[PDB]
């Protein structure tokens, strides 16, 4: 498959998101299969843009979440580590993918 | 016999799409497109059913025809099935491409394509009747001044009466015929090659053919209908000619 | 009396199914005759009032 | 070196990146040329990357119209120069798999950057295009392909056989085999409105026999009350006493209300189709006198529809030879090569105003005066 | 129609032994099996003709 | 762009009609319009002649639409006496077309005047 790729390409944020400590195992498990769940509907057989557009919700979400508790938690805004710009680098790969895979509605665009 | 008020049964033939009317003395006969109306002057069987509708047939004169002198002489296979896309290189005027057309059904298309300017008219003048068949006055020599308007027909046909009937029939089949599909040209003798005789041209042709990678697969005289004329069924291979 | 009577009823749908007929010959023939102008209504429109 | 390729179809122009390459020393072999038949690979193959739909009809003939004699115009040249990227002369000049030679010189002229190909390369990648169709278009259009090309064709033979489209006969044939069938329904409809009146005025189908003036004046008296009005029934129609006297003196009577309202509507709308009958003949008696002048005077006007009616259409009627001309009630020893002699003189008329750009009068003139004078030879 | 009306059972066995109907055609043999979806239809003859096959 | 097009020049109208009057001396040709029309949509025709300056020019231009769709060569010759000088008769015929015959003794002139014209349209 690619959506195993896709996955094992997302681990190394969650791995320094739990070795700092703003994120422990039970949760980040817990957002990491509901990922899996997000990531094969996306990758599916005749998917949908309002997939891309719920998926791309729960990973802004999931940003606003990381940034609340890294400045709750460890008290600094940034955290010089690969932890801030992943998000944000997956919301680009989303849209790119939805770009790519969707190309005639302009509410996505 | 067969005048017009005989009652004749209308059976259907093994190529679908054309019917054979069986009365004391039989027909050839295609089921009519737009009814009301012969095109080139043919006799009609008008058939009643059961709100009550009336639908009509054509007969298929056969020594104004080429490809129905094929039919009732008996081939093998066609492809012009009654969903198909359909090529006519050589459309002289409504005459047969009316047929062809009917024969193909509401559904499929008839690109009709025609390199004279009078007969252009009258194919233009009959093709507003029916709305299955695209009507083209370019010369059947270019497919790529006409390339704009059609796209993969799904069987080619061919009357048209040149000495590069191979060149015409491969150039038009390799831009426009889908692979595994159908190609039935009708070539004259006399008209192509008067020194030499029949089947002498007759080979020379199936074999540009078979180079042209057309591998034919049928050849049909027409014999008591039309002389010396020859109808050659093949496919269009592409991959695995052997 | 003779304002209770039937020999115009009959009459009446004699006249129903004539200009039935009338009605549906004369939609074939509107329809032929502005389709040598425009084709391509007479197979999307059925209805031959809104015709 | 096929990286980009142009598609021209009768809806817009699209221009596909050709992402990687196909195989060019393998390219007649059966597991190479399987792959433009199906679709799981082509799309490995090309992708679609410019889709710019020319939107007007006369534009887009305009536009199939240039390609077929091999020229650029606005809309392809628009979307080259957006597309085609200026590859700089350090590393090449960019390359475009275009569908002819004879488009070829004409975009190298333009575009100097640009270099066409048309090998059987691009023969068949475009040949793999045109049969995937829409399904590789993913939706960047509304309307398909094949109503499209329907019109566009038509439009395009027209446009090449530059067809008249003022020698109009298909409207004098569907208006004689309307206007026949029309004086029947007329007929019909008068009797049902003659048959409906009866019950209330059964002596006026005695006394008014024509169907218009019946209806009319069946329009202007209701009920059987009138009985002193004079002066309007000569207008409406002496028999003005006769009538008046017999909407007393007769009184095969019933009283009923509500049908006679109905009467009156039906009356009125038969009227109106004798108005519309009245006039129609007089249109197509211009008509004919627009379209087929010399037959028309040869063999006057609605014998000349009649004429045409059965023969089909002008155009057949003027390729039938000039001895199965023979129609039945129409031209009506010597009372036999008189309609012989107007038999072929009719169609030597047909030919003329048929195969003619647009006819005149003098040869309709000249056979009426010839045979006119050999129906006085008797 | 299943009760088949019997003039299409008439008229079915006429062209079924129609190799015997005029001794001056010869139709050439054939078994012809009853096709099980056929119609009964009616030439209209054309308009351009008269006299020959009308 | 006359409606004439294939009008035949002087040594090709020479040879075009002593071939007719060969023909007309062998008993193969059909004169006139409405006979010539009749044996091109009966279908023996080799081919068929017309003259260009008749007074009304579409009482043969008819037969255009007819000889090309049958795929048969049809020629226009300048002068309708001339043809009917060729052709054998009083009256100066105006359309004459030649039957199909392989019994007849001038079939090698009859196809070089065909594929003579063919070249020429």
């Amino acid at each position: 498959s690619k959506t195993r790729y896709y996955l094992e390409q997302c681990i190394p944020e969650m791995d320094d998101l739990v070795e700092k400590g703003l994120f422990t195992k039970n949760e980040v498990s817990l957002i990491m299969k509901k990922r899996t769940d997000f990531e094969h509907r996306l990758n599916s057989r005749g998917s949908s843009i309002n997939d891309y557009i719920k998926y791309i919700n729960y990973e802004s979400n999931v940003n606003k979440l990381r940034a609340k508790r890294c400045k709750r938690i460890l008290q600094v805004k940034k955290t010089n580590s690969l932890s801030d710009w992943s998000i944000q680098q997956r919301i680009g790969f989303i849209y790119q993918r939805g770009t790519n895979k969707f190309p005639q509605d302009l509410k996505f665009w | 016999g067969a005048r017009g008020g005989a009652k004749v049964v209308i059976e259907p033939h093994r190529h679908a799409g054309v019917y054979i009317a069986r009365g004391k003395e039989d027909l050839l006969v295609t089921k009519n497109m737009a009814p009301g109306e012969s095109v080139y002057g043919e006799k009609r069987i008008s058939v009643e059913e059961p709100p009550p509708t009336k639908v009509e047939y054509r007969v298929w004169n056969p020594f104004r025809s080429k490809l129905a002198a094929g039919i009732m002489g008996g081939l093998d296979e066609l492809f012009i099935a009654p969903g198909k896309k359909v090529l006519y290189l050589g459309a002289a005027s409504g005459t047969s491409v009316s047929h062809v057309s009917d024969v193909v059904g509401p559904e499929g298309v008839v690109y009709a394509v025609e390199f004279s300017h009078r007969p252009g008219r009258e194919l233009i003048s009959m093709a507003k009747k029916r709305p299955n068949i695209i009507p083209i006055i370019e010369d059947a020599r270019h497919p790529q001044k006409y390339r704009m308007l059609i796209g993969m027909v799904d069987c080619v046909f061919a009357d048209v009466a040149q000495p590069d009937q191979a060149r015409i029939i491969a150039l038009n089949s390799h831009m426009f015929l889908k692979d595994q599909g159908g190609v039935v040209i009708s070539i004259k003798a006399n008209c192509i090659d008067s020194t030499v005789d029949a089947e002498t041209v007759f080979a020379r042709e199936v074999q540009k053919l078979r180079e042209e990678r057309i591998k034919p697969l049928e050849q049909l005289t027409l014999e008591p209908y039309e002389r010396d004329h020859c109808i050659v069924v093949g496919r269009y291979m592409r991959s695995g000619l052997k | 009396s003779a304002d209770k009577v039937d020999v115009m009823i009959i009459q009446a749908i004699a006249l129903l199914d004539d200009l039935d007929k009338e009605l549906n010959t004369y939609a074939m023939r509107c329809k032929e005759w502005y389709g040598w102008h425009f084709p391509e209504l007479a197979k999307i429109v059925t209805d031959s009032v809104a015709y | 070196p096929i990286e980009y390729l142009l598609f021209e179809e009768p809806t817009g122009y699209a221009v596909f990146k050709v992402k990687l390459q196909q195989d060019d020393i393998g390219s007649r072999l059966k597991e190479v040329q399987e792959q433009i038949n199906d679709f799981g690979a082509f799309t490995k193959l090309i992708e679609l990357v410019s889709f710019a739909p020319f939107k007007g009809a006369a534009e887009a003939l305009e536009n199939a119209n240039d390609i077929s004699e091999g020229l650029v115009s606005e809309s392809l040249k628009a979307i080259l120069d957006l597309n085609l990227p200026k590859a700089s002369s350090k590393k090449k000049n960019i390359t475009l798999a275009i569908s002819d030679k004879n488009l070829g010189p004409s975009i190298k002229e333009e575009f100097p950057y640009v270099d066409c190909i048309s090998n059987e390369l691009a023969q068949d990648l475009i040949r793999g295009v045109r049969l995937h169709g829409e399904k590789l278009f993913k939706g960047l259009q509304s309307g398909d392909l094949e109503r499209a090309q329907l019109g566009l064709g038509h439009a395009y033979s027209r446009a090449k056989v530059k067809f008249s489209v003022q020698k109009n006969d298909n409207h004098i044939i569907q208006a004689i085999a309307l206007l026949d069938q029309l004086d029947k329904d007329i007929n019909t409809f008068a009797m049902r409105v003659k048959e409906w009146y009866g019950w209330h005025f059964p002596e006026l189908a005695k006394l008014v026999p024509d169907n218009y003036t019946f209806a009319k004046l069946v329009l202007f008296i209701k009920d059987k009350a009138s009985l002193n009005d004079d002066s309007l029934h000569d207008l409406a129609a002496g028999i003005a006493q006769r009538v008046i006297d017999n909407a007393r003196i007769s009184m095969g009577q019933d009283i009923s209300e509500t049908d006679m309202e109905n009467v009156c509507v039906f009356a009125q709308r038969v009227a109106s189709l004798a108005d519309y009958r009245r006039q129609l003949y007089d249109y197509l008696c211009e008509k004919m006198h627009t379209v087929a002048p010399n037959l028309s005077e040869l063999i006057g006007e609605v014998i000349g529809a009649r004429l045409i009616s059965h023969a089909g259409s002008l155009t057949n009627l003027s390729k039938q030879a000039a001895s199965t001309v023979q129609i039945l009630g129409a031209e009506k020893k010597n009372k036999g090569r008189i309609s012989r002699y107007l038999a072929n003189k009719c169609s030597m008329a047909s030919r003329i105003d048929n195969y003619s750009e647009e006819p005149s009068n003098v040869f309709g003139s000249v056979l009426k005066k010839q045979v006119e004078q050999r129906l006085e030879f008797y | 129609d299943d009760n088949m009306r019997r003039e299409v059972q008439r008229d079915l066995l006429l062209i079924k032994h129609r190799a015997a109907l005029d001794p001056k055609r010869h139709y050439k043999k054939q078994r012809w099996e009853v096709p099980e979806r056929f119609a009964i239809g009616t030439i209209i003859e054309d308009k351009s003709e008269f006299y020959s096959s009308r | 762009n006359p409606k004439a097009f294939p009008l035949a020049d002087a040594a090709l109208t020479q040879q075009i009609l002593d071939v007719v009057q060969q023909a007309a001396n062998l008993r193969q040709l059909k004169k006139g319009a409405n006979e010539a029309t009749k044996t091109l949509n009966r279908g023996i025709s080799e081919f068929i002649i017309m003259a260009a300056d008749c007074e009304p020019i579409e009482i043969l231009l008819h037969l255009p639409l007819l000889c090309e769709d049958k795929n048969v060569p049809y020629v226009f010759v300048p002068s309708r006496v001339a043809l009917g000088r060729a052709c054998g008769v009083s009256r100066p015929v105006i359309a004459a077309s030649i039957t199909t015959n392989d019994a007849s003794a001038i079939k090698t002139q009859i196809y070089a005047v065909k594929d003579k014209i063919e070249t020429l349209l």
